[PDB]
């Protein structure tokens, strides 16, 4: 259990997530505390798009990591 | 190797654009500038099929539209931005899984064959000032049905009308699935409301044009949710609503709809693609993510586009960029880094919806 940030284009999402989440149940945290639907996010670690059904530990994201949210 | 496709209207656009240039009353966007500046040929020099082929080229293998563009000539204009998002493209691939998202994907036993045809929904979200798609088929903000079913008409019935000639050359029927095209990342504030229009949308080219279609049988149309099972003749045909979200143990895009085999039919999926972007989008930035990646990463769409010959990979349900590109490169080693390396372009032939409902040259 850990802490990861998500910025967005700005607020700065502070989220409690596991080395073991799946990218969805990251976006599903972020629909839980901003209302934007998963279909219409787009998650960025590292200048890559992070994908559905791989996990914060498959890109190496670890602790106090920064993630960058896309929206409209 | 893809065919590109549009129809009489956006053939009009393209000519009015072209003209509207040589009289001065427009300058090209930044991209489209970008490739009209490598041409030794000015704009009045070229032909209509070189012109079009050039706006097309202008495209990005990874443009995320619905944030990123800013629709004032920096990137593109609004009127640029017409045409590109009526303009449509097919290949045949192999199909090497399901199309399942994320890690739900099934492979197939042995890889089948088919078709992509490639359609950008309608773009109503931006990050900056309103786009084209949302003056055409919004009224004060409200969606208008008519007007999103003419969009719809205009970008689809090309490939409808190409894939009902290519299944009578094979005498077969032609199968087509389809996503919830719109209705994601495109949909902007219309996400709660966009399903039923989508759905409706379908039905009314399906209706009005089943007079044309009579070599397309089955229609598979899968939103994923936010709409009910259902099945409905029109005309000849049989369309099929299949929320792969809702009901468990549905076929998948890439495969063969109930009531189809390789037999009978040429199995087409319709892709929701993007204005901007190259067949296949996110999965050129290596995510296997959105309809149009999970298409494009589960197919050899990457192939015919490259002309590379890649490698499918069953572990992450893949088509992976070929070994003679990865396997010296430490770092930076998907299909955009490919086609960077290479100088590859998008450009291929294109034809044009006609008159009497005939594809054909832009001439
Ligand atoms: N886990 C899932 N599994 C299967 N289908 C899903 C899932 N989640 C959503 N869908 C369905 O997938 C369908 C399509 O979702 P989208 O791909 O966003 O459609 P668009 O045209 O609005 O977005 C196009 C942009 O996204 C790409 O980058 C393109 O390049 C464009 O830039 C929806 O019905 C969802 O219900």
């Amino acid at each position: 259990s850990m802490q990861i940030f998500v910025k967005t284009l700005g607020k700065t999402i502070t989220l409690e997530v596991e080395p073991s989440d799946t990218i969805e149940n990251v976006k599903a945290k972020i629909q839980d505390k901003e209302g934007i639907p998963p279909d219409q996010q787009r998650l960025i670690f590292a200048g890559k798009q992070l994908e559905d059904g791989r996990t914060l530990s498959d890109y190496n994201i670890q602790k106090e990591s920064t993630l960058h949210l896309v929206l409209r | 190797a893809y065919q590109l496709l549009l129809s009489k209207e956006t053939l009009n656009k393209i000519l009015q654009y072209k003209q509207n240039l040589e009289k001065g009353l427009a300058t090209p966007g930044k991209f489209f500038l970008e490739e009209l500046s490598k041409q030794e040929k000015s704009i009045s020099e070229m032909d209509i099929t070189t012109f079009t082929q050039l706006l097309i080229q202008s495209k990005k293998p990874q443009v995320f539209a619905e944030s990123q563009v800013y629709h004032d000539g920096t990137d593109w204009t609004l009127e640029e931005e017409s045409i590109l998002g009526d303009v449509s493209v097919n290949m045949p691939v192999t199909m090497y899984n399901d199309g399942g998202h994320g890690s739900s994907f099934k492979n197939h036993p042995k890889p089948i064959s088919g078709y992509l045809a490639y359609v950008p929904g309608a773009l109503l979200a931006s990050g900056s000032g309103p786009t084209s798609d949302m003056k055409e088929v919004l009224d004060n903000g409200k969606l208008n049905q008519d007007k999103l079913n003419a969009l719809y008409e205009r970008r689809l019935l090309p490939q409808l009308i190409h894939f009902n000639e290519l299944a009578r050359q094979n005498e077969k029927q032609a199968a087509i699935t389809i996503p919830g095209i719109g209705t994601g990342c495109f949909s902007g504030a219309y996400y709660d409301v966009i399903k039923p229009y989508v759905r409706n949308a379908l039905i009314h080219i399906l209706e009005k044009h089943k007079d044309s279609l009579p070599y397309i049988d089955i229609i598979h149309y899968d939103p994923y949710m936010g709409d009910e099972p259902a099945e409905k003749k029109i005309g000849h045909m049989s369309f099929r609503v299949s929320p792969s979200g809702v009901v468990r143990g549905t076929t998948g895009q890439l495969d063969y709809p109930l009531g189809s085999n390789p037999d009978t039919h040429i199995l087409v999926s319709i892709v929701a693609w993007a204005h901007f972007s190259w067949p296949g989008n996110d999965y050129w930035g290596g995510a296997r993510q959105t309809d149009d990646g999970v298409k494009a990463a589960s197919t050899d769409t990457m192939g015919q586009v490259t002309g590379a010959t890649g490698v499918y990979d069953k572990k992450w349900g893949r088509y992976m960029p070929p070994e003679s590109f990865t396997k010296d490169r430490k770092g930076m080693s998907d299909w955009g880094d490919y086609v960077r390396e290479n100088g590859i372009v998008f450009n291929g032939p294109v034809l044009a919806l006609d008159k009497s409902g005939k594809l054909d040259t832009l001439e």
